């Protein structure tokens, strides 16, 4: 079964940063693009930031914009997102979350389609981040 | 931006009656590709959501067959046969053609 | 230092001014290997343990990929008699990658197995199966008068119209003709069948009992390894200078977080001058961008022997945080000498307006050069300076004429 | 029929990044401003040679195309390559197809027997625009490049420039000397696109800052 | 250049077999270094004719000329002048050496040239800078060329105003995209060709079975790689004494042309 | 001078052979082409003032 | 060419080839060489014009 596990909540105060982590296992983790999505509580889903399989291309949502970092270690299964400059509305709740696309399979001949980024699989537990005096 | 809506914000259903939440956008979701590119995503009462219906009209797979879609353009509309109990939870719509992905602001589900 | 410069001089003594002795080059710190995750070994079994190989006028050809092909079992087996590679040496194919590699097996007569080389003539060489000149590869044969033994069934092509291109095979069996009569279907004048058998007796004389050859041909200009040697994938490090071995790419730099835009069957990248300057780890599947380690020359500030024995060196174009008084100069960081933050005129040049000079318990300064004196000339609309009076100075000027006429 | 191909039918020709250069290789392009031929198929699909490359180029609205035919018989007598996409799901195979006068496909057809590779994935051919394709045999590999590209005029190709980008790389190593492309037909009465063939050429190609070839020059032409 | 890491970089088994051709890197480090000697002493001698750094007066009453153009701009970080703005905008085994004068340095010079030429004309040059006003300055040069002084002083205005227009018309063809510094570009452009060259020399595999010395190492044994390290050593060391000879010649050439705008100086 | 017809002309088996040594002869010939200019530029500036 | 087969032909061919281009090589170098005196001789010429 696909598993992905969020780690790095708490409490924290306005101006620092804060690193998240997302373990991933019961699946080939590289082969995969991987997103961030945050809800903040009692609104709606918001997706943060994705990754792509190798790292080489990241993009991230415009209320994130500038301050964000997210990566990835494809050796040990993870996934990060650097929470650089918090102000008082990233107070959320935030899941790693999986593309629905893996890429092509190198090896076999064949490489179609295009490596794009889909909408979000498999949806980690989840983790709190509280960002306030 | 491609803005999304949905309504109604919240349907009442009994156990056992078809319901129909509705999702849209301010632009096209269709790709020149050819598909037309739309997710949603169930988030029950007390965890992280889950995916249902991955592309307008496919279900994803372990989704109960009770799920259908479907839906063109700027208009779309998921389908239940039958409301069981669990199917309680918030409805997401969100748009995948392109970044950043914009869901819609999500449609509560509860029984009557 | 001192010494160094007094060797590369070759002299005891040295002159005031500054000499290049040596080059730096900060050193591997740790040796990288990267090889991909291929877990399956090698169906090599199936090509040499046969049950039947082909003539060899119709060698057959087996394509052997994704692969941890473990080649010392094979060299050290004693069943081949005959274990020659070209363009490769046999100890070496254990820590080598090869995309695409081909297995050549057939089965032929035992003294003419010599054939079998880049650029060799005779019967097989030339009109049954021949290797190119350039081959990259290994040739395999031992004895298998045990197995293919009479037995008359495997065949060889005698008559051909012309020297077979490398790496051909010809399976016509039309009647060819030496003389110059039709022969359509009929072994007329000077005509032959083109395949006879071989006399494969179970005891027949030596070199003429039956070989067992199976040739293996390697590819090395593709970019996806595909065949790897049963080397061990050591932990990835970034940011330091390191010896690295990415699919059999062996080099040394400096491994960086790469920006570019690889697609993903995309596994190198070139430099302008058609140099790999980047690589995608074959297990991460990350793009790190590869830069030399940090190289300069090195230069020795010698106020000269006859004056001091205390120097300073010059580290030409780079940071102090490699190298291991410390003072970063723009044409390379130097240390032993002590900045200043007066200006004199340039005793011993350095660079980038920088110069350094032995001056007062004295020391080897460093300060940026004073072009001259500072002067405001007293210009004004309705005013001249005459001179009142003059001195005669006599200047003397050096100037080369010849040189000595040697023959 | 006959037109002019405006430099069109330029390929990556090696799996290698190379961002901000000119690179001059040396390899079987397509000459610039060559005769394709133009095959108005919808008023038949003749058999055409494979002259060490091919140059296939198509633009429909209905993507009346759906595959390609290759071998050197293409009877049971000899290995042949069948590429085919259907509604859903390529398929690629390698067998001594008995191919029929005219192959095409149903509202669905196959002729496959006694083989040994097989292959399936999405359609790289999907259900205004124009689809270019460069197809090789060299060195036991076959290779497809590809790339789809909007466009405006409506009888002839376009003057613009796009690179082709690899979409096949598969080890084939089979005999290939003539081919034949089918099409998608809603009936079954068993009895539109451009070609033209690669030769040796040196180009010298622009590398962009993406690793994009944005231009090239055709150093034989002029 | 590193002649050892050019030949060969990271690999002992080929700096052994270098070894045996005896002195050439030597021999090409001392020519290198030889020209790269005469580049300072060029530009030392060109620019380095002040025996003081000259300074232009605050106040610009030079009788109507105008050499705001040509003196330095004092709002720049580097003190160049506008025309020398205008000039600067148009124009691995290997290192690149800084030149000992940088440009803030050279700018300096010219700029002390050009103060005492305006304020002292011909006199710094012989001795002290003896000032004199600009006007008979310029009245005894016309002087020089049998032209009377009364010629200059009863057209003053018009010398002035000629002189402020042809200054005007350099700075416009300048700044225009006229190639009129196509001379330094042939440096610059013969510079980057000579060293493209011997790098893409590297890639030569001149007979070994590959251009990339790792190749061989790894792939043959020492008795079977030595001899095609041995024709790669023979074909990067001829590479290397044909740059090295190319740089002598164009080095001798522009030891000409620093000599020629010495004396022009 | 033609480097490869003076190496070897005709030779198309010399001319494969020749490439391995790489931009000798395209140095060589932009050298020659430059002392070819070289000459009109003297004459030109000795004559045409 | 006529001679030997291409393994062998090539073997002389490679020394036939070295020797051809240092030829040639010592050739352009001492015409670089006799512009530069020609070049020098030329200047001399125009300023005395
Ligand atoms: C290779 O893949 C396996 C898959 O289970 C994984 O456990 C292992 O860590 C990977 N790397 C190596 C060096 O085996
Ligand atoms: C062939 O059979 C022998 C029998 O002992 C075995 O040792 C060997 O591994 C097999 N394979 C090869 C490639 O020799
Ligand atoms: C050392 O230098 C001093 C001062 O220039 C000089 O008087 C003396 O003769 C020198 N000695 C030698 C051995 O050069
Ligand atoms: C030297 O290296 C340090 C650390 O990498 C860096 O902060 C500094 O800017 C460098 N200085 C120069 C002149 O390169
Ligand atoms: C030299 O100048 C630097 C930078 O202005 C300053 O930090 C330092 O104290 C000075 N030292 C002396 C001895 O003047
Ligand atoms: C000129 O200078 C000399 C010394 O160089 C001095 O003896 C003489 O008196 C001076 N004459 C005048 C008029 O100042
Ligand atoms: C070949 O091309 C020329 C010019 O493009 C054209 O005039 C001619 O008709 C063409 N012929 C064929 C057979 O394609
Ligand atoms: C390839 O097939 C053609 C028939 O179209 C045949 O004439 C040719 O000899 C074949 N070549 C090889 C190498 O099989
Ligand atoms: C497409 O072909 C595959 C076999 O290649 C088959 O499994 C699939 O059902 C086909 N789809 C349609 C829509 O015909
Ligand atoms: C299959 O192909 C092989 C090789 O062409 C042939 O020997 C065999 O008879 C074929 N079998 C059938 C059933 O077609
Ligand atoms: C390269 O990629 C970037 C990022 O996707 C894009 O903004 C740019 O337009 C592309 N092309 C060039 C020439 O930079
Ligand atoms: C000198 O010329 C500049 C333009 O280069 C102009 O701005 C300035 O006013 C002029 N000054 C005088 C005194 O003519």
């Amino acid at each position: 079964q696909v598993q992905l596990v969020e780690s790095g909540g708490g409490v924290v105060q306005p101006g620092r940063s804060l690193r998240l982590s997302c373990e991933a296992s019961g699946f080939t983790f590289n082969t995969y693009d991987m997103h961030w999505a945050r809800q903040a509580p009692g609104k709606g889903l918001e997706w943060v930031a994705v990754i792509w399989y190798d790292g080489s291309n990241k993009f991230y949502a415009d209320s994130v914009k500038g301050r964000f970092t997210i990566s990835r270690d494809n050796s040990k299964n993870t996934l990060y997102l650097q929470m650089n400059s918090l102000r008082a509305e990233d107070t959320a709740v935030y899941y790693c979350a999986r593309d629905r696309t893996p890429v092509y399979d190198i090896l076999t001949g064949y490489y179609w389609p295009p490596p794009r980024v889909d909408g979000m699989d498999v949806w980690g537990q989840g983790t709190t981040v509280t960002v306030s005096s | 931006d491609n803005v999304m809506t949905q309504t109604p914000f919240s349907l009442s259903v009994t156990p056992g009656q078809p319901a129909s939440i509705s999702c849209k956008s301010s632009q096209s979701l269709l790709h020149s590709d050819g598909k037309t590119y739309l997710y949603w995503y169930l988030q029950k009462p007390g965890q992280s959501p889950q995916l249902l219906i991955y592309e307008v009209s496919n279900r994803f797979s372990g989704v109960p067959e009770r799920f259908s879609g479907s839906g063109s353009g700027t208009d779309f509309t998921l389908k239940i046969s039958r409301v069981e109990a669990e199917d309680v939870g918030v409805y997401y719509c969100m748009q995948s053609i392109q970044l950043p992905f914009t869901f819609g602001q999500g449609t509560k589900l509860e029984i009557k | 230092p001192l010494s160094e410069t007094k060797c590369t001089l070759k002299s005891f003594t040295v002159e005031k001014g500054i000499y290049q002795t040596s080059n730096f080059r900060v050193q591997p710190t740790e040796s990288i290997v990267r090889f991909p995750n291929i877990t399956n070994l090698c169906p090599f079994g199936e090509v040499f343990n046969a049950t039947r190989f082909a003539s060899v006028y119709a060698w057959n050809r087996k394509r052997i990929s994704n692969c941890v092909a473990d080649y010392s079992v094979l060299y050290n087996s004693a069943s081949f008699s005959t274990f020659k590679c070209y363009g490769v040496s046999p100890t070496k194919l254990n820590d080598l990658c090869f995309t695409n590699v081909y297995a050549d097996s057939f089965v032929i007569r035992g003294d003419e197995v010599r054939q079998i080389a880049p650029g060799q003539t005779g019967k097989i060489a030339d009109y049954n199966y021949k290797l190119p000149d350039d081959f990259t590869g290994c040739v395999i044969a031992w004895n298998s008068n045990n197995l293919d033994s009479g037995n008359y069934n495997y065949l060889y092509r005698l008559f051909r119209k012309s020297n077979l291109k490398p790496f051909e095979r010809d399976i016509s069996t039309e009647i060819y003709q030496a003389g110059s009569t039709p022969c359509n279907g009929v072994e007329g004048f000077n005509c032959y069948f083109p395949l006879q058998s071989y006399g494969f007796q179970p005891t027949n004389g030596v070199g003429y009992q039956p070989y067992r050859v199976v040739v293996l041909s390697f590819e090395l200009l593709h970019a996806p390894a595909t065949v790897c040697g049963p080397k061990k994938s050591t932990n990835l490090v970034k940011n330091k200078c390191v010896n690295f071995n990415f699919n059999g790419l062996t080099g040394t730099g400096v491994l960086t977080e790469s920006n570019k835009k690889f697609l993903p069957f995309q596994q190198f990248g070139r430099d302008i001058a058609d140099t790999t300057d980047a690589v995608r780890d074959p297990q991460t599947l990350e793009i790190l961008d590869i830069t030399p380690c940090s190289f300069g020359g090195v230069s020795v500030i010698t106020p000269g022997t006859n004056t001091s024995n205390q120097v300073a060196v010059l580290y030409q174009g780079v940071n102090c945080t490699e190298v291991p008084n410390v003072f970063q100069t723009r044409a390379g960081c130097l240390i032993g000498a002590e900045h200043v933050n007066n200006s004199y005129e340039c005793d011993i040049p350095i660079g980038a307006g920088i110069c350094a000079s032995y001056q007062t318990s004295q020391s080897i300064i460093a300060y940026t050069m004073s072009l001259g004196a500072e002067n405001s000339v007293a210009y004004s609309n309705n005013s001249i300076a005459i001179p009142t009076n003059f001195t005669i100075s006599v200047t003397t000027e050096i100037l080369p004429v010849s040189m000595t006429k040697t023959s | 029929a006959y037109t002019n191909s405006f430099t069109r039918g330029v390929y990556y020709p090696d799996k290698v990044f190379r961002s901000s250069v000119l690179h001059s290789t040396q390899d079987l392009f397509l000459p610039f401003f060559s005769n394709v031929t133009w095959f108005h198929a919808i008023h038949d699909n003749p058999v055409l040679p494979f002259n060490d490359g091919v140059y296939f180029a198509s633009t429909e609205k209905s993507n009346i195309i759906r595959g390609w035919i290759f071998g050197t018989t293409l009877d049971s007598k000899t290995q042949s390559l069948l590429i085919v996409n259907n509604a859903t799901n390529v398929v690629i195979k390698v067998c001594e197809f008995q191919f029929c006068n005219d192959p095409f496909l149903g509202v669905v057809y196959s002729s496959a027997n006694n083989c040994t590779f097989e292959y399936v994935s999405q359609p790289f051919l999907m259900d205004k625009n124009l689809r270019e394709f460069v197809f090789k045999n060299i060195d036991g590999y076959f290779k497809i490049y590809s790339k789809h590209t909007p466009i405006n005029l409506v009888r002839d190709l376009p003057q613009g420039f796009s690179a082709l980008e690899p979409l096949v790389d598969l080890p084939i190593g089979i005999n290939i000397t003539r081919f034949q492309t089918l099409l998608a037909l809603h009936r079954s009465y068993l009895t539109a696109y451009y070609v033209g063939y690669l030769q040796p050429r040196t180009f010298l190609l622009k590398y962009n800052e993406n690793g994009t070839i944005t231009d090239a020059v055709d150093c034989a032409l002029d | 250049v590193d002649c050892t890491m050019y030949i060969c970089g990271d690999s002992t088994e080929c700096s052994n077999l270098l070894l045996q051709y005896g002195s050439f890197c030597t021999q090409l480090n001392r020519a290198l270094t030889g020209i790269a000697v005469e580049q300072d002493k060029n530009t030392q001698e060109v620019f380095a004719q002040v025996k003081q750094i000259y300074k232009t007066p605050p106040i610009k009453d030079f009788g109507g000329f105008n050499f705001s153009q040509i003196l330095p701009d004092p709002s720049k970080p580097s003190k160049r002048s506008f025309i020398e703005d205008l000039l600067f905008n148009k124009v691995n085994g290997l290192t690149v050496l800084p030149p000992l004068l940088t440009d803030e340095m050279i700018a300096q010079y010219t700029s002390a040239l050009l103060a005492g030429t305006i304020t002292s004309g011909w006199t710094f040059g012989a001795g002290a800078a003896l000032q004199i006003p600009f006007a008979m300055q310029m009245a005894y040069r016309f002087n020089g060329i049998g032209v009377t002084q009364n010629v200059l002083y009863e057209n003053q205005k018009l010398i002035a105003n000629q002189f402020n227009s042809a200054i005007g018309k350099i700075q416009d063809s300048l700044s225009s995209t006229a190639s009129a510094l196509g001379k330094l570009q042939d440096v610059v452009n013969q510079n980057a060709q000579a060293l493209n060259t011997l790098v893409k020399q590297l890639s030569s595999n001149f007979g070994a079975i590959s251009s990339v010395l790792n190749d061989i190492l790894s792939r043959l044994d020492p008795p079977e790689a030595e001899v095609q390290i041995d024709r790669l050593i023979t074909g990067r060391l001829q590479s290397l004494q044909t740059y090295v000879t190319q740089q002598l010649i164009r080095a001798a050439e522009i030891r000409a042309s620093a000599n020629l705008a010495a004396t022009k100086m």
